């Protein structure tokens, strides 16, 4: 261990969440989750797309619409009834929107 | 499973085919109403 | 498009609204169709219509 | 066809290739071959840039 | 400016000191510490494998 | 809650609609969509927008 | 047979449907049709195709 | 590892998921085993297998 800078694993100073493309979850190596054709891309969670194609990107960034929605719901339960800046008390240094910068 | 094959100077893939039963019933109760029920066993919905 | 949840085809009754087409990128329709023809007909002749 | 399609990468010059998976029931049988990565388009996505 | 040469757009984003979330709920919303799915028989009854 | 909240059957979370007709006028653009709300569903306009 | 086979009233043998909506994406093309099966009729998908 | 809640061994049915091995750092399996052998056999002979 030849390092003395901040340890994201402890202090929680993460900064590499923008390096993910997609995530695929499956149970019993067959049943994909959540499945049921919930997302625009029911076979996985595309965090970001390189080639627009259809333009599943929002917030004028490279983040898919599906991912943005998920994050909003899991943090402020906002998404099923319009997208709006959640109340301040819910926007802490460890929140999503608070750190999201397109 | 362990597959031993001849070496090739390029990236390849091992295409496997777990033969199963991919069947689906189509039920039409009323006018303009299609209810289907799929069922692929084994491997219902991936493996985990 | 086949076996692609990204562009899954739709076929449901307007009243039902419940899509009857449930595809999985685990299945392979394309190849399936091929083999099917080679079992019901002579896959040596040609038929422009279906190319 | 009635079968689940699986694809496992085979590094260049590789000889051995193990594959772990488990079935809770009983199927019909196995069927397999070998394909070249370059000749196999990555499906699932509405576009393959590579 | 009129001296401008043909370019090309490029998008991206940053999200530090944060953690990607994927709640195990049927609607992804938080309706209690013990989610609904986390209380569904399909899981409490039999064991499964994750990948 | 573990019932009378979320549905068990397949169903998209956010649908996408394409213009059934669009007129590009010299100084205006008009498009008409056929917003269809499937049965047993409820749409909250606030969650709709034009991409 | 001379009854209970073919109908006497007018009726097309093969109908033609036009896209009620079509989206030309940069790398994909999507179109939706309202396949309507008139009453007292039966359609065998196998006889359908995209021109 | 024995009598260590930090590395307690597991032995439960996949369906049950309820570990049947409940150890306490208050018990002493090691010594217990020793004395057990000296009561059922002649603890003077040697047996490579179990060292």
């Amino acid at each position: 261990f030849t390092y003395s800078g901040t340890i994201p694993y402890l202090d929680g100073t993460f900064y590499l969440s923008h390096t993910f493309r997609k995530v695929a979850i499956q149970f019993d190596s067959s049943v994909t989750w959540p499945g049921n054709d919930r997302l625009l891309t029911p076979n996985e969670f595309e965090i970001k797309i390189s080639v627009d194609g259809e333009g599943y990107n929002v917030a004028q960034s490279n983040m898919t619409k599906d991912w943005f929605l998920v994050q909003m719901l899991a943090n402020y339960n906002i998404g099923y009834q319009g997208y709006h800046l959640p109340p301040d008390y819910k926007d802490r240094t460890f929140s999503f929107l608070h750190n999201f910068i397109p | 499973m362990t597959f031993e094959m001849d070496p090739i100077n390029e990236p390849t893939l091992l295409y496997v085919l777990f033969e199963v039963f991919d069947v689906a019933r189509v039920h039409q109760p009323h006018r303009g109403v299609i209810e289907v029920v799929y069922l692929r066993t084994p491997f219902s919905a991936g493996n985990a | 498009y086949y076996n692609s949840g990204g562009n899954l085809g739709v076929l449901a009754g307007q009243s039902s609204q419940l899509n009857a087409v449930v595809d999985l990128q685990d299945r392979n329709t394309e190849l399936s169709y091929q083999m099917l023809l080679a079992n019901t007909t002579d896959r040596s002749r040609y038929f422009s219509m279906w190319n | 066809l009635s079968a689940a399609n699986m694809l496992y990468p085979i590094p260049p010059n590789a000889t051995q290739l193990p594959i772990p998976s488990r079935n809770w029931a009983a199927f019909r049988g196995w069927s397999l071959t070998r394909l070249k990565q370059r000749e196999t388009p990555a499906l699932g996505s509405p576009f393959d840039p590579y | 400016d009129p001296r401008h040469a043909l370019r090309d757009p490029e998008r991206k984003f940053l999200c530090d000191r944060t953690l990607w979330r994927i709640p195990f709920s049927s609607n992804f919303m938080s309706m209690g510490s013990l989610t609904d799915l986390g209380q569904n028989l399909l899981y409490a009854n039999a064991a499964h494998a994750l990948d | 809650p573990t019932h009378d909240v979320t549905t068990e059957r397949s169903q998209r979370l956010q649908l996408r609609f394409v213009p059934v007709d669009r007129e590009d006028t010299q100084y205006s653009y008009k498009t008409r969509f056929q917003l269809a709300v499937g049965d047993n569903r409820v749409l909250d306009m606030a969650s709709t927008y034009f991409d």
